[PDB]
């Protein structure tokens, strides 16, 4: 504040070499106010760069909460030159005048052969317009988003000729090798330039279209081949960009901007550290309630008629009809629907059969997910924000001193909302109806506030502080709702509404391109943490030593207690001896370490925060307090979890090894039962034998099962299972944290003991079929292979996204994704209303569904049948999809022929003949004849 | 067992020395919590610190009954830098411990015995300091022991003794008192600092605030300090009286960080013995007008 001013800034860019917070307990609110005044790029390079793995992961996290960019990932030359050149190129973004600034925008995987939820060409168009509206030299800005796509991918829809990519520059071998000095190192396995990829035979081919000072580039495909290098050689040394803008949809000196989903802190963080990145946040489409349709709407009707037909004393034969329609919807797999006529059942258990079917219908109806794609700069209207607000309203907040609207509505009847959830889970009809009633109440109250503030039309600053939501609570039939507590809640909701609707997204890119400082903010779930709003920020993860919090720990025990109750029930009442779990960064950022804390509770351990609130110690809980045996664990940590949270991997390994060393009876402590046995067989100590914390080798990510399944490049499940064991068997060691050696003997011996597999669902938008990561990390069939007795483990997936914690089977969860996403009209019509890129979203869910067949066999045959029915046997929808996007439609057909070809889909010879023609029809369209 | 988590491990070894110096620690104790806290402390130092590694061997006192155990104990004492003992109140084993340790008294860079039978307490050796140099409060504590209170009687005695010693033999007595204060702390990082303090001094050589030797925490304001002061049980009510003579001391944070504060401690005790309430301010800076 003293030396970078005199008043004006006398600095175009700051490079911190302290490798601390700006203001130290670190204070980020002050540091942010300071760096926003100066309003220049903040760069930080850790001292460690210039001279282990835990201290690096604890350190690098702090500057990120300050909004820092990182110009770093033998002589000093490399590092010094890197930091230097990047600071100059950052400063040059103030020096250079607007009308001379050149802004490369790079697109990945077009034509399409993460859960971004991004209309790419939609968003680029808005960014090109925004750039023009601000005096950048944008030449010949086309008429529409489609015309823009038409300019890059000529005949993308394959009406007339093959889709092919606008060649923006041919690059001789002379120019490639001269300007790309590392071109030789690529020659090992791609040979002499130009190779077979992005080659005409003599030159490499840079794909895109120049629009004056904006260049829209394409890299359809990814050591990387000469074409991939050649593209970044063009941007850097030939087109000479001053900034490049990527979309987060992977791993020179010019500034590197990503538009990343606000709901993906973890990958955003990997980009900050791997590609020198600055990660501006965009909102995922305004979520809608999934709704009911076809057979499921019909059943909601039958059930709606059951309370009235009891008043007529007929209420028997309807339950027979209810059970039959429930059976056609395949809800027989999610509710126990015993083969017993209603007449032969008492009153109690007829109600309970309905309550059961109705709560699973309500789960489907009320699931909150996006049903379309986001254009950058086009925020949700107040109406499309109501559903989002409903669930924001449905969470108790101690740190905002407000209670969930549903808690207050239940309190008004002297009712605990936890008791209702658990009674709704049991299928007690009375409490299913009460819950659906309270939900409808909550939906209306919040809709009243939004409708009130539409026609206040910005004349009052806060419409919540002048009322129609006490009306729409009384109209609903809950008149005694404590008004002292409604006041602050609807104050919050109105604020939350305003942040959702904010249009700061284009603003953030401007600031970055001017050479200003972009306001940092938390990545996460908007619904669980509204401070993720508004978007347009350089989003950060969080202090890896701030988790888990006492709330996350407490919620963890409920989930674990619930997983163990469900696993005993489906296994004669015997606790499992080992649970195999995945840990992702993403859900632990969004829940302040719940999933992490669940694994702690399994072995009976609690995290011990110090004086300053840092979680850097762990201890065993006595058996008295656990009230059950210590369950053994196999923890598969993602590479991303490793990168952000290796400190927690350290605690988990400490916890497990204290469990194994503990002087407890083996039947009360399964870690020690297993460790003792494995110690003797392997000829080692009990502590070395208690190795349970695993990841990819340092520098690696994923099992590569995602790549094999995307490339249909695998013969049998044993290949998938083989590379998993090769790639995922790197053992963390809290007694030697630097040495993460391969330990496949231990990985096999541990997994061998697994009775169940377990993950935590991120969110409804990053669910099991939206991405490929959950299935890539799934060890379910692997475990059935390794077990001497060949038995498949029970697969469970926890969901703590709403106030109502479910622990579902993997099958339940795959069904619920199929019913709400792929096979849901609202979901597929919403996606198809965006054209080309709509089809891409459809094939994604279907490809990720195939994945689950390969790793778990968790996919019901009906999911594939109904996919074929909805999208292929409907001659309208089929021709529509093909005309809309050949490349993605070809992928939809491949996927259905594949799941049959491999043994996951049994279906009519007729269905297979159609697909086999349709694949020939669309190969012709794409490749010529 | 059901209500107290206990370990089957007595021995913690660094997984790999690398470049680092090895410290060898034997302990004899009655409490399972101090056993496991030392393990946790040693085990944290081994995984984080890049010049020091610690080997820890020890027995709960009862385990020395077997000759299997007692024999490895003797051999471990032979190689040890630090010997630690605490709460050893059985005539039988007491003497096994004395026999085992007595030879290596000169070997050991230090021997720390917290409240045990008098025979064991005479093993106490920290540079020039032993139980001998307790002025005439060797007599008092020696015989209170023979019969947690015990831990505090010896703690509050230690400042009264510093004045009757020359300065080096007083810092050694203070170093003892610090190490006893850490032990009573009993936290993992308490025992980490305990082992790094003894290693630093005897084996391998807030910007401002209020300090009292008998408080583990600094105070950043007067209200907290006095609230703490009034709850002290070791002082006459006379000193809590607001009409009591109150003397300000000014000192350098340096010496409170270093632990080289023997004369500062002895000053505070002299003034308290005279019936003076004491406020000792420090600063890390050169402007002592701030804390004044």
């Amino acid at each position: 504040n003293e030396y970078f001013w005199d008043p004006l800034p006398i600095v175009d860019a700051v490079v911190s070499l302290t490798g601390f917070a700006l203001v130290g307990r670190q204070d980020h609110p002050r540091a942010i106010e300071s760096l926003k005044k100066l309003n220049r790029p903040y760069m930080c390079a850790l001292p460690l760069v210039f001279q282990h793995p835990i201290q690096v992961a604890l350190q690098i996290a702090i500057p990120e909460l300050d909004g820092a960019i990182e110009p770093i990932i033998i002589a000093l030359q490399d590092r010094l030159e890197a930091i230097a050149q990047r600071a100059m190129k950052w400063a040059n973004l103030r020096k250079k005048p607007k009308l001379d600034k050149k802004v490369a925008i790079t697109v990945f995987s077009f034509p399409p052969d993460t859960a971004a939820y991004l209309d790419v060409f939609g968003s680029i168009y808005e960014v090109m317009k925004g750039l023009q509206g601000n005096g950048y030299d944008v030449q010949d800005l086309p008429g529409s988003a489609k015309e823009l796509m038409e300019a890059v991918i000529h005949d993308a829809q394959a009406q007339y000729n093959s889709p092919e990519l606008n060649i923006a520059h041919r690059m001789s071998v002379e120019q490639y090798e001269r300007l790309t000095p590392y071109s030789v190192r690529l020659e090992e396995n791609w040979g002499k330039p130009p190779g077979h990829l992005n080659s005409d035979g003599q030159n490499l081919l840079i794909y895109g279209k120049e629009f004056g000072n904006v260049f829209i580039g394409v890299q359809p495909t990814f050591s990387p081949h000469h074409g991939f290098a050649a593209y970044y050689t063009y941007l850097n040394h030939i087109w000479k960009a001053d900034a490049v803008l990527h979309f987060g949809t992977e791993f020179g000196t010019i500034p590197n901007l990503y538009y990343y989903a606000a709901n993906n802190p973890s990958e955003a963080t990997i980009a900050k550290r791997r590609g020198y990145a600055s990660t501006i946040s965009y909102l995922t489409p305004p979520a809608e309630n999934a709704g009911l349709y076809k057979g499921l709407q019909e059943l909601n009707e039958l059930i709606g008629s059951y309370q009235t037909l009891k008043d007529s004393g007929r209420g028997i034969q309807i339950v027979n009809t209810i059970m039959d329609q429930a059976r056609i919807c395949n809800l027989d797999q999610d509710v126990n629907l015993p083969d017993i006529n209603a007449e032969e059942m008492d009153q109690g258990q007829r109600d309970t059969i309905v309550g059961s079917v109705y709560r699973k219908l309500m789960e489907i109806e009320s699931r909150l997910l996006p049903c379309g794609l986001h254009v950058i700069g086009q925020p949700p209207s107040a109406e499309e924000a109501i559903a989002t607000l409903v669930n924001i309203a449905s969470l108790d907040r101690e740190d905002e001193g407000i209670w969930a609207l549903p808690t207050l509505i239940a309190e008004s009847i002297g009712r605990n909302m936890e008791e209702i959830y658990r009674n709704s889970d049991k299928g007690i009809l009375a409490d299913v109806e009460l819950l659906q009633d309270i939900t409808l109440a909550t939906r209306a109250a919040v809709a009243a506030l939004v409708q009130e503030q539409i026609n206040a039309d910005g004349r009052v600053s806060f419409v919540s502080k002048l009322a129609p939501w006490v009306k729409s609570l009384c109209d609903s039939g809950y008149p005694n709702v404590n008004e002292e507590k409604l006041k602050p809640l609807f104050e919050y909701l109105e604020f939350c509404l305003e942040q959702v609707c904010a249009d700061n997204e284009f603003g953030g890119l401007l600031q970055a391109l001017e050479g200003e400082y972009v306001l940092p903010g938390p990545g996460g779930d908007p619904i669980r943490n509204p401070n993720v709003l508004p978007t347009g920020k350089n989003i950060h993860a969080l202090d890896p030593q701030s988790i888990p919090t006492l709330a996350a720990v407490q919620s963890a025990k409920v989930v674990v207690d619930r997983l163990l109750e469900r696993q005993r029930a489906e296994n004669g009442g015997n606790y499992p001896e080992t649970i195999a779990s995945v840990l992702w960064g993403t859900d632990n950022i969004k829940t302040y370490g719940e999933s992490l804390a669940q694994i702690m509770w399994m072995v009976g351990a609690k995290p011990v925060p110090d004086a300053l609130g840092r979680v850097n110690k762990i201890e065993l809980v006595p058996l008295e307090e656990l009230g059950r045996p210590r369950i053994d664990v196999v923890v598969n940590c993602s590479g991303v979890f490793r990168d952000l949270f290796i400190n927690q991997m350290n605690l988990l390994d400490q916890a497990v090894k204290l469990a194994a060393e503990a002087d407890e009876p083996l039947e009360m402590n399964f870690v020690r039962k297993h460790a003792l046995e494995q110690a003797e067989e392997m000829g080692i100590g009990v502590r070395e034998a208690a190795t349970r914390i695993f990841s990819n080798a340092s520098g690696s990510y994923s099992s590569n099962v995602n790549l094999a399944v995307e490339n249909s490049s695998w013969e049998d499940e044993s290949e998938l299972q083989e590379m998993y064991l090769k790639r995922k068997s790197f053992a963390f060691n809290s007694d030697n944290p630097g040495m993460m050696d391969q330990n496949r003997d231990m990985f096999e011996r541990a997994l061998k003991t697994a009775d169940a597999t377990f993950q935590n669902l991120d969110s409804s938008e990053i669910s099991l079929t939206d991405v490929s990561h959950y299935f890539d990390s799934d060890p379910t069939k692997l475990i059935s292979t390794l077990r001497d007795d060949g038995k498949a483990p029970a697969a469970y997936i926890a969901d703590t996204t709403t106030a109502n914690a479910q622990v579902r089977t993997l099958s339940e969860t795959v069904r619920l994704d199929a019913r709400t996403k792929l096979l849901n009209p609202k979901w597929y019509e919403g996606m198809l209303s965006h054209g080309y890129e709509g089809v891409r979203e459809l094939s994604k869910r279907l490809v990720n569904t195939m994945g689950w067949s390969a790793t778990a066999g968790a996919v019901d045959n009906w999911v594939y049948e109904d996919a074929n029915s909805t999208f292929i046997k409907d001659e309208e929808m089929c021709k529509r999809l093909m005309d809309l996007n050949p490349n993605s439609f070809r992928r939809m057909v491949s996927t259905l022929l594949e799941v049959n070809g491999r043994g996951y889909w049994e279906t009519s010879d007729e269905n297979l003949e159609r697909l086999q023609e349709l694949y020939q029809e669309v190969e012709d369209r794409i490749e010529g004849v | 067992m059901f209500t107290n988590v206990k370990s089957t491990i007595r021995r913690v070894d660094p997984e790999a020395l690398n470049g680092r110096q090895l410290l060898k620690v034997v302990y004899v104790v009655l409490e399972s919590q101090y056993q496991s806290a030392l393990s946790a402390a040693v085990r944290n130092i081994n995984r984080t610190n890049s010049s020091l590694a610690i080997q820890l061997t020890g027995y709960l006192i009862e385990e020395l009954r077997d000759p299997e155990n007692y024999a490895n104990f003797k051999h471990d004492v032979s190689e040890a830098n630090l010997f630690i003992a605490s709460l050893i109140f059985i005539e039988d084993l007491a003497d096994k411990v004395v026999e085992a340790v007595t030879p290596y008294r000169d070997n050991l860079d230090a021997a720390i015995v917290f409240p045990s039978m008098p025979q064991v307490m005479r093993l106490n050796k920290m540079g020039s300091f032993s139980m001998a140099q307790l002025g005439q409060s060797k007599s008092a504590i020696a015989q209170f022991m023979k019969k947690q209170d015990a831990m505090l009687k010896l703690l509050r005695t230690l400042p009264t003794v510093l004045k009757y010693l020359p300065v080096e033999k007083a810092q050694d007595a203070r170093n003892f008192m610090l190490s006893f204060q850490y032990w009573l702390g009993g936290s993992q990082e308490n025992l980490e600092n305990f082992l790094l303090m003894l290693t630093d001094k005897y084996v391998y050589p807030p910007d401002m605030g209020i300090w009292h030797p008998l408080s583990m925490q600094m105070f950043e304001n007067v209200k907290d300090y006095l609230e703490w002061y009034n709850q002290r049980p070791d002082i006459s009510e006379d000193l809590k009286d607001p009409l009591a003579p109150c003397i300000g001391l000014i000192m350098q944070r340096t010496h409170l960080v270093t632990g080289d504060d023997a004369h500062y401690v002895g000053m505070v005790q002299e003034l308290e013995a005279m019936g003076a309430r004491v406020i000792c301010v420090f600063s890390g800076g050169l402007d002592f007008s701030k804390p004044v």
